[PDB]
RNA sequence: GAUGAGUAGGAGGGCGCGGCGGUCGCUGCAAAACCUUGGGCGCGAGCCUGGGCGGAGCGGCCGUCGGUGCAGAUCUUGGU
RNA sequence: GAUUGUGGUAGGCAGCGCGCGCCUCCGGCGUGCUUCGGCAUCUGCGCGCUCCGGACGCUGGCCUGUGGGCUCCCCAUUCGA
RNA sequence: AAUUGUCGGGAGGGAAGCGGAUGGGGGCCGGCGAUGCGCCCCGGUCGGAUGUGGAACGGUGACGAGCCGGUCCGCCGAUCG
């Protein structure tokens, strides 16, 4: 399948936006929480410190969301689920649902190479 | 009763190019340049051969 | 649709059995329609085959290169199970296509989506010639 | 048909002339009087029926975009003025970095056709991107050089062994090239030697 | 830094859509955005604006 | 073959009507263009010829007071341009207030003002936030052909092209960059509408920089009325 | 086309947890949970997935509900 | 010299050449207005060109390799903290 | 999970950790990165009218007439795809 999409995908940022102070204490997740503190030198923004996220750093809305292959996920449980792609092959994947058992799987990229639909863990569970 | 139908309101913005660098642009927003720089450059030509 | 299409679209655009959803409903949202009489499977009311009288079917029939088309007939929307018109074509892609064609847009019955029928034929028949011989090329060039 | 130019361009995209006087050169009023006042009508070019394309075989499901018309068309590329026919050229880069050589004519591509001569240093004939090249001031007689057969075709390759037939063109050719260099005492010498860099040799206050 | 208010954005709010959940209504609405898009009607445009309207602003009349 | 149904013949002649008076319209704009064009290159000759005939005036005149021994007052700028050189920190109301009423809301942002009483002492309490001058024709020419963008519907609008100064200074006799230039230049009956028509020049940094904002032009800083030599400050700002 | 600072505070749109009414599915050809310098998506809350372990269940979607989201409280219990 | 190509159904807009007349072809020949230089005064059609409604073209290297990529991991360095 | 032992890699002139940019080393990735398409010749299979009959059916109209139409099956020609 040759991928629709000819835009260049373009990250404004590829790092993560790990919460303050979580290399410091164990207890605090490096899932990312706004800091509150009145003194927060990271919610002040001082130079030099932890950055925090925000909507400047938008993805292009025409390559937003698309794989490094070039086509958009979409996570498919079983083979029925698959001929959904059959007319967007061209701009969506399938990607098999990680609870899939693999005689299962298997008829599912059977079906997919029949219809040319690209799956990107075609190879999980042989 | 309708009014007819518009299919070429969504035009792109058209690009800015400079007057005072490209020929054509200054010609259309003023066709009188032309002239102006015609006559110019005879004018300068015959100060330069004179001289 | 024994009401109007129209209404029948606002009623299950919010939810209904055949729609597919995944990612939430941020930016990431995709949105997927299931029923057989959608040409590409898209939840619009343009393709929807719950909201519109007339709608196009086209799938493989169980074997040799059987194609299924079949359309909704106009006057029997009561009448489920003779709501189909289904005609099965054995003959080459061309002769299909043409079919298609006359039965989809020389007669007016969905001019706006002939195009859509052809193309889910192709994909249709392409698929029947692949599970019949098997995968032969990847199709990646462009 | 009119053999020169009715207006001379002053500048790129003004004419010397204005409409007035183009209009007088044009010869509009005798066309008026010959057709009796008024000007002859000429009936629009009749379009040709597009061919009868068979059928596709296929039907995308994607309608593919089709790109919107670029106006502007590459123009032949420029040869620097320091550049003439029998310049001695200094190649900069590639296996024969630092060699001097005798410019023959650019190529249709842009590309310089030169040599060394190839039994003087080496170098036989060959393409060198002008952008990888200086011009130096000494120049060499190559009237009776004939170069004519060779053009960008010579060099295209045809897909290890040199056929003997390009051997006999290049001794061909820098046989008129070594007699006229034979001429200018010490030329040899200088174009058998190669270009460097010495202590203190600022490359931006050299004149080549 | 520019010397604007907020940006130069509206600080007003207005109904641009009912707030209600009537199919039928939503239906009204699509009819009357084609009117007054394709026509420049004020009277469409007076009808679209009110069927965006509360309760309390469409009171009953005797 | 099939019969072509009622409503499909409909649409069909109602499109054909359409479009038959969409090309009526476009014929009589092609030909409304080219009498523009006419008269827009007239109109741009006779301005040319009118400015070098006002040049060439002033210079006679004072000449002929020069030889009678007395003395010519050159008749006083009707025309300024004003530049914003402080930021938008820490303002006073009223000296915020006067900025903004002479759209003035960013530094270095440039907007032309008529000579007025009114206009003058307005402009008298803002003189250590901005500089103003005398502009060149030169000057005032080359601000709206590389940096003029017009207002239409609030918006602002690139002036590639005279239909979009026509659509909006057309019942003035505005329909030409050369027109709206010549209005400016002259401060013609309508300037307040051309004037306002003009969105305020976005300016870039001095090309050269500045001596110093904090003092007057006369003490060898950059606020106040430089006169002339706004020209060259326009050159490097532009 | 213009525009982008934000404590106290207000609001909108979303992410996540556990039930209920429906609907679509997965699972001994291996579910949940947990582990992993495997990989990817989203500005982000989070999400999808490879591999391992585990050995019996679990999830998506539309509504609706709640004892529903922790770094602090000389916070509680347990452990170190 | 430097940064950059956003868009993808338009041959538009503006300016200008060749043919529709001739001669002896770096040019000349007609009617009007001129400051005596010149002038959008005649300036229409067909075919074309351009600084003209946002980048196109050619060549090479490499493709299972000691290759290419990386948001992953451990470190070093400059700046910040 | 805190915390601890062992093995392997790495760093360490009076903290460590951290933000941004590269680089060294490691780890991982083949949708990591294509080999198709068009026009001809040969051979092999499958079907071939606007003709004539049958089966069921549809668009429009008024779930009537009339008009128009596709699918499948059998035949005479056609000798193409
Ligand atoms: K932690
Ligand atoms: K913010
Ligand atoms: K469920
Ligand atoms: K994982
Ligand atoms: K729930
Ligand atoms: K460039
Ligand atoms: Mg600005
Ligand atoms: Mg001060
Ligand atoms: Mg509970
Ligand atoms: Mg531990």
């Amino acid at each position: 399948a040759v991928p629709l999409l000819t835009k260049k995908v373009v990250k404004k940022r590829v790092k993560r936006f790990i919460r303050p102070q979580s290399d410091r204490r164990i207890t605090v997740k490096e899932s990312w929480r706004r800091p509150k503190g009145i003194d927060s030198r990271v919610r002040r923004k001082f130079k030099g410190c932890v950055l925090m996220p925000n909507i400047g750093y938008g993805s292009d809305k025409k390559t937003r969301h698309y794989l490094p292959n070039g086509f958009k996920k979409f996570v498919v449980h079983n083979a029925s689920e698959l001929e959904v792609l059959m007319m967007h092959n061209r701009t969506y994947c399938a990607e098999i649902a990680h609870n899939v058992s693999t005689r299962k799987r298997k008829e599912i990229v059977e079906r997919a190479a029949q219809l040319d639909v690209v799956i990107t863990n075609k190879l999980a569970r042989l | 009763v309708v009014r007819p139908i518009k299919k070429d309101v969504n035009k792109r913005a058209t690009l800015k190019k400079n007057p005072l660098k490209n020929l054509n642009v200054l010609l259309k927003l003023n066709p009188y340049a032309k002239t102006a720089r015609r006559m110019s450059l005879l004018a300068e030509a015959q100060r330069v051969k004179a001289k | 649709t024994t009401v109007p299409g129209q209404l029948v679209w606002e009623i299950v655009k919010k939810n209904n059995s055949f729609l597919v959803k995944e990612f939430g409903n941020g930016t990431a949202g995709v949105v997927f329609s299931k029923e057989p009489n959608n040409l590409y499977n898209l939840h619009s009311y343009k393709h929807s085959g719950l909201a519109n009288k007339k709608t196009v079917t086209i799938q493989a029939e169980g074997k040799d290169k059987s194609v299924l088309l079949a359309t909704s007939k106009t006057k029997k929307q009561n009448k489920p199970s003779t709501l189909l018109n289904k005609s099965v074509m054995k003959k080459e892609f061309r002769r299909m296509s043409k079919a298609v064609t006359n039965q989809v847009a020389d007669n007016y019955y969905r001019p706006d989506l002939k195009k859509a029928a052809l193309a889910r034929l192709s994909a249709v028949n392409r698929s029947l010639k692949v599970a019949k011989s098997g995968v032969k090329k990847k199709n990646r060039q462009a | 048909a009119k053999k020169s130019p009715r207006n001379p361009e002053l500048i790129r995209g003004v004419g010397k002339l204005s409409r007035s006087k183009m209009y007088h050169k044009k010869g509009l009023w005798a066309i008026k009087k010959k057709n009796g006042g008024s000007f002859p009508v000429h009936k629009k070019a009749a379009a040709v029926a597009p061919p009868a394309v068979k059928p596709p075989k296929f039907y995308p499901a994607d309608d593919v975009a089709k790109p919107l018309v670029n106006k502007h068309k590459p123009k032949p590329t420029k040869l620097r003025a320091s550049i003439t026919p029998g310049t001695v050229l200094i190649i900069l880069a590639g296996r024969f970095k630092g060699k001097r050589v005798v410019f023959l004519k650019q190529l249709k591509s842009g590309l310089l056709l030169v040599s060394g001569p190839f039994k003087l240093n080496g170098v036989p004939l060959r393409r060198v991107n002008q952008a990888y090249v200086i011009g130096t001031s000494t120049k060499v007689d190559i009237s009776g050089v004939n170069v004519e057969k060779i053009d960008d075709k010579y060099f295209a390759k045809q897909a290890n062994v040199l056929p003997q037939g390009k051997k006999d063109d290049q001794k061909a050719v820098d046989e008129a090239l070594i007699k006229a260099v034979e001429c200018v005492p010490e030329l040899k010498a200088y174009l058998s030697a190669r270009f460097s860099l010495k202590s203190c040799m600022k490359p931006h206050e050299l004149v080549f | 830094g520019i010397d604007l208010k907020a940006g130069g954005k509206s600080k007003k709010t207005k109904r641009t859509a009912p707030k209600s959940d009537d199919v039928y209504l939503k239906l009204l609405v699509k009819l009357y955005r084609f009117l007054v898009r394709r026509t420049g009607s004020k009277f469409n445009a007076v009808i679209l604006k009110r069927l965006f309207m509360s309760k309390i602003n469409k009171p009953p009349l005797s | 073959g099939v019969l072509v149904p009622e409503s499909v013949l409909k649409k069909q002649k109602r499109s054909e009507e359409w479009a038959l008076v969409k090309k009526q319209e476009l014929e009589a704009a092609k030909k409304k263009n080219t009498e523009n064009r006419k008269l827009i290159y007239n109109r741009a000759k006779q301005y040319a010829k009118e400015y070098e005939a006002q040049e060439r005036e002033l210079i006679q005149l004072k000449r002929e007071a020069r030889l009678k021994g007395g003395f010519y007052v050159d008749p006083e700028a009707k025309l300024l341009f004003i530049i914003r050189i402080r930021g938008i920190n820490a303002m006073a109301p009223q000296t915020k207030k006067i900025l903004q009423l002479l759209r003035l809301r960013q530094i270095f942002n440039g907007v032309f003002l008529k000579v007025n009483k009114a206009t003058v002492n307005m402009l008298h309490r803002v003189e250590p936030y901005v500089t103003y001058g005398y502009p060149n024709l030169k000057s005032i020419r080359e601000l709206i052909y590389k940096r003029g963008y017009g207002k239409v519907e609030k918006q602002r609008i690139a002036l590639t092209d005279n239909s979009v100064i026509e659509q909006v200074l057309g019942k003035h006799g505005i329909i030409c960059i050369e027109d709206l230039v010549h209005e400016i230049i002259t401060v013609g009956p309508h300037f307040k509408e051309a004037n306002n028509f003009l969105w305020p020049f976005q300016l870039k940094a001095p090309l050269g920089g500045l001596k110093k904002k904090r003092n007057h032009y006369v003490e060898g800083g950059d606020a106040g009325n430089r006169e002339n030599y706004i020209n060259e400050l326009i050159r490097r700002m532009n």
